[PDB]
């Protein structure tokens, strides 16, 4: 399909983005979309082969994009502003129908010292659920997480589940009153009882973080929040 | 201009869900519906053909004459929950134009609730805990904490595929010492407390 890079990006206010997109091979058409929460896509740039057709729409002098040689395309936001946090698509066509890249989530932030990774831990189940259902709920709980750019995973056994699964769609703000609030995510895992009280069945929630990188300076007395994955486990019980 | 409903759409499942977007002009060609997840991009959903289209659960209509597009879902199911952007292209061209999107949630048919709000302690040893209220039916809200420093997640739908049963639940923590599982579900239906 349509490739994005990268998939999340926290900067600064102030500082510039890139965002790197791929048509499907072939696709003479490649448009960038910025895309707000609560609204639907909207262009910013056309390309038709590396030539630039409408770029009207196309902000001010803050956003630039290239598709110099008509194949893959770069978007540039510089300097960027907190009212840039957005969702940034990338779509290739021949005609009318486009498909879609899978996005690259930006937050644009006041100050990279509020970035935190997240905590997580695992909540086993309650010994009161299994009697009276004969299941057993796990719950997985993120907390302290800033921006909110995370996945969220549950495995068992080595291996990646999504039956009995469901995580919230939005994170809570831990202080709703702040701007710059951290976030807290849950999932629940649910099995049967007889499964989790196989004391061999192995269980873990695996929370990806996107963050900063090696080439990010810091200076804060806890260690960088770097693009990282954070996860808690447990093992059944008898 | 492309418009489409305000939304949202909060139907329960099995519930009949209709759509309907316009557009401006008249020399519009191309017509589609996408769906999108929230953390996702467009997926094209279906194209609306000059006789429509048919897939199953979902139909689509375009009236050229009136200037508009519908999608209608029947017996809707939860996985059709999305945001539904309608799609057009800007007379005489190429480009199109994506409406602002109508959120659908359809809610889970739950037939046998058991409300039960459970107690669960971290399998690190910290002698920290959560607290879940699960088994409720599609009926029974759940609401943000009127406590700060007490923490409740809306309600979610978990899907135990292999064998067709689903449940709702919502989670509850505070760091506060004397919390107990019944400060954040507090009344709230009749559930089994342990």
């Amino acid at each position: 399909g349509v490739a994005q890079s990268p998939r999340y990006k926290i900067i600064e206010k102030r500082q510039s983005v890139a965002f790197w997109c791929n048509p499907i091979s072939g696709h003479a058409t490649l448009y960038w979309y910025q895309q707000i929460l609560g609204q639907g896509p909207k262009l910013l740039i056309q390309f038709q082969n590396n030539g630039v057709v409408d770029d009207s729409q196309l902000p001010k002098d803050r956003f630039s994009a290239e598709r110099l040689k008509g194949v893959d395309s770069t978007l540039k936001i510089q300097p960027a502003k907190l009212e840039d946090s957005a969702v940034y698509l990338c779509a290739s066509s021949q005609t009318y129908e486009q498909y879609f890249g899978p996005g690259t989530r930006l937050t644009v932030t006041e100050d990279l010292k509020n970035v935190f990774p997240p905590e997580v831990a695992v909540f086993e189940p309650s010994e009161a659920e299994i009697s009276h259902t004969q299941k057993a709920t796990l719950v997985c709980l993120a907390t302290g997480f800033y921006p909110d750019h995370v996945e969220l995973s549950w495995w068992v056994n080595g291996k990646e589940v999504h039956s009995g699964v469901c995580t919230d769609p939005q994170p809570l703000k831990e202080q709703p009153a702040l701007n710059d609030s951290r976030y807290a995510l849950s999932s629940r895992l649910r099995v049967s009882a007889t499964f989790w009280q196989n004391p061999r069945n192995h269980f873990r929630c695996q929370v990806q973080f996107y963050g900063l990188s090696e080439n990010d300076e810091w200076t804060q007395d806890r260690a960088k929040p770097v693009t990282q994955i954070v996860s808690a486990e447990a093992w059944g019980r008898a | 201009e492309v418009e489409q409903d305000p939304g949202p759409f909060n139907v329960p499942e099995g519930a009949t869900v209709a759509f309907n977007c316009t557009y401006s002009n008249s020399a519009s060609q191309s017509f589609f519906w996408y769906r999108q997840d929230c953390r996702k991009e467009p997926k094209l959903l279906m194209s609306v053909y000059s006789s429509g289209n048919e897939d199953g659960r979902f139909t689509a209509q375009l009236n050229r004459a009136s200037q508009y597009i519908s999608l209608l879902i029947r017996d809707s199911k939860l996985s059709d929950s999305a945001t539904y952007l309608c799609v057009v292209n800007r007379g005489s061209s190429y480009k199109l134009i994506f409406g602002s999107g109508t959120r659908l949630l359809v809610r889970p048919d739950i037939q046998n609730p058991d409300p039960a709000v459970y107690q669960l302690r971290d399998s690190k040893s910290s002698d920290k805990s959560v607290c879940l209220f699960t088994d409720f039916d599609s009926q029974t809200n759940v609401s943000q904490s009127k406590d700060s420093d007490v923490y409740i997640t809306d309600k979610c739908v978990l899907d135990m595929r292999s064998m067709d049963f689903k449940s709702n639940s919502a989670v509850a923590w505070s760091n506060k010492s004397d919390f107990a599982c019944a400060n954040a579900f507090n009344n709230s239906i009749i559930p089994e407390d342990t």
